[PDB]
RNA sequence: CUCUGGCAUGCUAACUAGUUACGCGGCCGGUCGGCGUAACUUCUUAGAGGGACAAGUGGCGUUCAGCCACGCGAGACUGAGCAAUAACAGGUCUGUGAUGCCCUUAGAUGUCCGGGGCUGCACGCGCGCCACAAUGGGCGGAUCAACGUGUCCUGCGCCGACAGGCGCGGGUAACCCGUUGAACCCCGCCCGUGAUGGGGACCGAUUGAAACUAUUUCCCGAG
């Protein structure tokens, strides 16, 4: 499900710029899946482009870059 | 050493056959171990109360109680068979070993 | 020289066995701080942050917990550990903070030192449960 | 076994036993759905070795289970679909090729009383995982 | 020794509405760590009250039958809606939630008799924006991808300000306005 | 991205390649949720991948298997033909016989006037469900 | 208008077909007047607040 | 009034119930387990006897009957049972060696043989099961009950994937099942603008003398 590189740098600079990092409300800005855009944003927590704050069994939210 | 069992269905007179034992054992200067208060069992039975089809879904709850309560007795049979003659008491089962 | 004070939920009856020693805090030979409802992690240590750190430094308690569920077995150790303390102060120790920690845990929650006398009533016929019928 | 998180340990015991690749692994039992209250096979390739490290960690703890208590532990809530859902017990060979493989790597011993407590060995290695894991945190 | 829940505390946050003040328990008299007590407060007529609002919107959320006797579900979903409405808007979550029950809590309502319309109890104001938030929250997320945690933290922050989105805001102004007719 | 394969066409059927690769084969008749994890099990295939991440030579190894599974160390009680009672030969039937091994079977029974068969023909339930409240 | 702002008290008593509405008579804390009695709905005692919309009518029953 | 339940660190007793004290079992004496008869009973059981009566304060009241709010407190307290003068043409002749009468009474208005009687074009009740995954299904953890029954309940060892099967054993029971490892729940991962991993409709074993009109159970398919 993952789109064009043109979706792809734009989760590289705008996605980590979002105040509320969660894998359901990029799904509404961008159309990837809910696997998808929760498993890609798992390479942004490694570059620490974004920080996990909680990471429970059926929830997940990231911070901005701080 | 001897252990006899009262198993009864009333409590007031469990009660009075067993320290009726223990008082007639302790005076021959017998090691007569505590009467053990074993847990009591109540027997349910919900029977429909209408021996038809006719009613309100009413149901009745029958009970039955069972006491058992253990007595021990470290003491020669020959000493112990009086005793055992001196309380019985109709609805106390008793139980010697 | 130990005290036995069981705390009783619904079902749940945890006596705690009080000793002294330096900073352990485990109940069933599990640390109390890693109990599986992770949901109720501050209501075990609810008697520990507003009864004091360094009053809470120098005691050893461990729980035995048998009955009940899950939650009225959270609920039966923060009872027990709670009560057992006291019984300490007000047995071992003088009155004058074995009546500071009583006011400090009956201002903040009066289950945590006074069982619930709630329990599980008789099923009745007619219906599912006790009142209601189908 | 305790004193740490007991989901971690296990997490960390099952891969103790992958390295010491011993344990008896059978053929075709470790391709089959687990439990019959189930509704496909485990998810996790090496779900033997979770098991196995759950078996010998109940071991710890109570002692004399045999493979005939050993699934009531496993046991879950069966789907029955349009019938009330009801308790099962969890499966009795899984439980039984579990058992004879730590009895193969002399942590568990046999008895009449049936699956006796853990061998001095079987006790020896946990407390070592245990160790690591609250070296880990 | 504030007594935070662990992550969030109510200090110089305190009320702005000077009507609620008596049934919205905020301050140290009232916080807990975790909004879980289960303390017998439905038992006496105002000691429903007495309760802290973080736990009553646990209560109030645990509803619709399957998750009826949930309260730990329940919790978890309270605990993170609390964080994301901390990251969403930078002012703390008791602050929002207070301005989000304020501007959530039916004025007026029309009482049918026999149709009027005149006040309502400030108890069921907090009663019914408590119920209000949390059934905000349980049908705008049922077929979405946000979670339930998530779209509780949407409830507070339209509330803040009364953007009119959320579906408690949606249902104050309808009694209000209804309740202006019959009268 | 490249490499990405939208559609699988697998036994002249249209597989979508959006969703994973365990539950996409699903889609074809005659395989289900523990037949098709059962046969990537056996075979080195990752199921936590898409259906349209695969390449050409992983979908080629799939049907491989689903058309012979005991050849490749499967039991005879995981199948959905068991011991036939024309030829006796257990297979796995995908979307293709299963419309007809599954239709010969209810004919066999017809021929030969059994109840089982009568049912079938009439349209009416065949294992004893009280039809006298329920099929509507 | 201006909003005003009033504190109950005194309870009447309960009012309404089924009985939900209870009569409290009300008087502003601000400005010293209008101490006109309001009809409430729902668990109402001495010492509480009602925020009037308005300050013209009594709506008795 | 009676049996229940809520407490009584006060009493009477417990190897058919247990904890608690230090010693042989591994780790880092601490820290956790298993195995033996020293003290007594918090925890368990059941006996006796207490405790709670609108008793205390405030308020409202023919300042009576009481009622309301506060304290103190295990509760300001609840759930059963037995339940009147009677009535109904409301059910029971198919609950009886309860019964009157009538019908049927040896080609029988007692059985019984494999059994037939588990039956559908739509309307009706009550009830289980999710839907309208998103608070759910899954998988792997992890972790807590209670009444009640048991001559049948079931414990261990071989072996099926599951359902089963075989030998060896305990228990007529606070003794064995049994510390009744119950589910939901808790934690990790997977799934995701979708009739989807939602929904589970409809299409080999066991019980017995015997399951066809699937008794149930399981497997795969089935949606």
């Amino acid at each position: 499900v993952l789109f064009d590189k043109a979706t792809y740098d734009k989760l590289y600079k705008e996605v980590p710029n979002y105040k509320l990092i969660t894998p359901a409300v990029v799904s509404e800005r961008l159309k990837i899946r809910g696997s998808l855009a929760r498993a890609a944003l798992q390479e942004l927590l490694g570059k620490g482009l974004i920080k996990l704050v909680s990471k429970h069994r059926a929830q997940v939210i990231y911070t901005r870059n701080t | 050493r001897i252990r006899i069992t009262l198993t009864s269905r009333n409590v007031k007179s469990l009660e009075k056959v067993c320290a009726d034992l223990i008082r007639g054992a302790k005076e021959k200067s017998l090691k007569v171990k505590g009467p053990v208060r074993m847990p009591t069992k109540t027997l349910r039975i919900t029977t429909r109360k209408t021996p038809c089809g006719e009613g309100s879904k009413t149901w009745d709850r029958f009970q039955m109680r069972i006491h058992k309560r253990l007595i021990d007795l470290h003491s020669p049979s020959e000493i112990v068979k009086q005793i055992t003659s001196i309380s019985i008491e109709p609805g106390v089962e008793v139980e010697v070993t | 020289q130990s005290v036995q004070v069981f705390g009783r939920k619904k079902t749940a009856t945890a006596v705690a066995h009080c000793k002294r020693g330096n900073g352990l805090i485990k109940v069933n030979g599990r640390p109390l701080e890693m109990i599986e409802p992770v949901t109720l992690q501050y209501k075990l240590l609810e008697p520990l942050l507003l009864l004091g750190k360094e009053r809470f430094a120098g005691v050893d308690i461990r729980v035995r917990v048998k009955g009940g569920g899950h939650v009225a077995q959270v609920y039966a150790i923060r009872q027990a550990i709670s009560k057992a303390l006291v019984a300490y102060y007000q047995k071992y120790v003088d009155e004058a903070s074995k009546k500071e920690i009583k006011d400090i845990l009956i201002q903040y929650d009066r289950t945590l030192l006074v069982a619930d006398p709630r329990r599980c009533e008789s099923k009745k016929f007619g219906g599912p449960g006790a009142r209601a019928r189908y | 076994v305790k004193d740490v998180n007991q989901q971690e340990f296990v997490r960390a015991l099952a891969a103790f036993l992958k390295k010491s690749g011993k344990l008896k692994v059978p053929d075709w039992v470790d391709i089959v759905k687990l439990a019959k209250h189930k509704e496909l096979a485990p998810c996790d390739e090496n779900w033997f070795y979770i098991r196995a490290a759950s078996t010998v960690r109940h071991l710890y703890l109570r002692g004399g289970v045999g493979v005939g208590s050993m699934t009531k532990i496993y046991g879950g809530r069966k789907r029955n679909g349009v019938c009330p859902s009801h308790f099962s017990v969890g499966s009795k060979n899984v439980a039984r090729k579990v058992l004879q493989a730590l009895e193969g790597l002399k942590m568990v011993e046999k008895d009449p009383n049936g699956g006796r407590r853990l061998t001095p060995q079987g006790t020896r290695d946990l407390d070592r995982i245990a160790g690591q894991v609250a070296a880990a945190s | 020794e504030i007594k935070l829940f662990g992550k969030w505390s109510t200090d110089d946050v305190q009320i702005n509405d000077i009507s609620l003040q008596d049934y919205i328990a905020v301050k140290e008299k009232y916080a807990k760590y975790l909004p879980h007590s289960s303390g017998r407060y439905a038992a006496k007529r105002f000691r429903k009250a007495q309760c802290p609002i973080v736990e009553r919107v646990t209560n109030s959320m645990m509803m619709h039958g399957r998750n009826n006797g949930k309260k730990l579900l329940t919790v978890r979903i309270v605990k993170h809606a609390f964080e994301i409405i901390h990251l969403l808007t930078g002012e703390n979550p008791l602050q929002i939630l207070v301005n989000a029950i304020i501007n959530s809590g039916p004025r007026e309502d029309s009482t049918r008799i026999g149709r009027q319309a005149v006040d309502v109890s400030p108890l069921r104001r907090v009663n019914q924006a408590i119920w209000l938030l949390c059934t905000g929250a349980r049908e705008a997320a049922f077929r979405n991808i946000k979670t339930i945690a998530e779209c509780l933290a949407d409830e507070l922050i339209n509330a803040a300000k009364g953007s009119s989105n959320s579906y408690a805001i949606k249902k104050k102004d309808e009694l209000e306005r209804v309740a202006k007719s019959n009268r | 991205p490249e490499k990405f394969q939208h559609i699988l066409r697998v036994l002249n059927t249209n597989i979508d390649g959006r969703r994973k690769i365990a539950f996409a084969i699903t889609a074809i008749k005659g395989v289900g949720r523990r037949y098709a994890h059962v046969v990537l099990r056996k075979a080195d295939i990752d199921l936590n991948k898409r259906a349209g991440e695969l390449t050409e030579d992983e979908v080629e190894r799939v049907v491989t298997i689903m058309q012979n599974p005991r050849q490749y160390k499967i039991p005879d009680w995981f199948l959905n033909r068991q011991k036939d009672i024309k030829d006796g030969k257990y297979s796995q039937v995908l979307a293709n016989g299963l419309d007809n091994k599954l239709r010969e079977d209810l004919e066999r029974l017809k021929k030969i006037r059994a109840h089982r068969g009568l049912r079938h023909f009439w349209g009416l339930r065949v294992r004893g469900q009280h039809t006298k409240t329920t099929g509507r | 208008q201006p909003i005003k702002l009033a504190r109950v008290t005194k309870v009447l008593g309960r009012t309404g077909s089924q009985g939900q509405c209870t009569q409290v008579r009300v008087e502003f804390m601000d400005d010293s007047n209008r101490s006109i009695i309001r009809n409430v709905k729902g668990p109402v005692r001495e010492g509480d607040v009602l925020t009037l919309l308005e300050s013209e009518r009594e709506a008795r029953r």
